[PDB]
């Protein structure tokens, strides 16, 4: 799941981080943050049930 | 807490490329192409210096889309395109992505 885009321009963090100003990179970072958090929550819930 | 090994020493890797692109020939071109027949050329195998262009006060507007202009001297590409054309009157601001 780490290679998905979730709406950003790039799925990797270092490319967007080292190519744009943080005032613009905030949105691209936020999209990845929320997507990865959702993935982790799903994994944890499944583990609890099992 | 957690244990993480910090890097020991920073290294920098960028080649010793020498040749310079002829940016002065397109910025000081004798005649420019028309809007309906805009010229497009490809530049490669040369060093492009954007610090001189950005610091120059002979330009009216300098807007960059997708990449910050202050980090253009460190990144590396594969090829670039130079689109040269002349437009008069209003509607100058419409030259940008996602515009009508």
């Amino acid at each position: 799941q780490l290679s998905s885009n979730f709406g950003a321009i790039s799925s990797v963090l270092n490319d967007i981080l080292s190519r744009l100003d943080p005032p613009e990179a905030e949105v691209q970072i936020d999209r990845l943050i929320t997507g990865r958090l959702q993935s982790l929550q799903t994994y944890v819930t499944q583990q609890l049930i099992r | 807490s957690n244990f993480r090994v910090q890097p020991t020493e920073s290294i920098v890797r960028f080649p010793n490329i020498t040749n310079l692109c002829p940016f002065g020939e397109v910025f000081n071109a004798t005649r420019f192409a028309s809007v309906y027949a805009w010229n497009r050329k490809r530049i490669s195998n040369c060093v492009a210096d954007y610090s001189v262009l950005y610091n120059s006060a002979s330009f009216s507007t300098f807007k960059c889309y997708g990449v910050s202009p202050t980090k253009l001297n460190d990144l590396c590409f594969t090829n670039v395109y130079a689109d040269s054309f002349v437009i008069r009157g209003d509607e100058v601001r419409q030259i940008a992505p996602g515009q009508t």
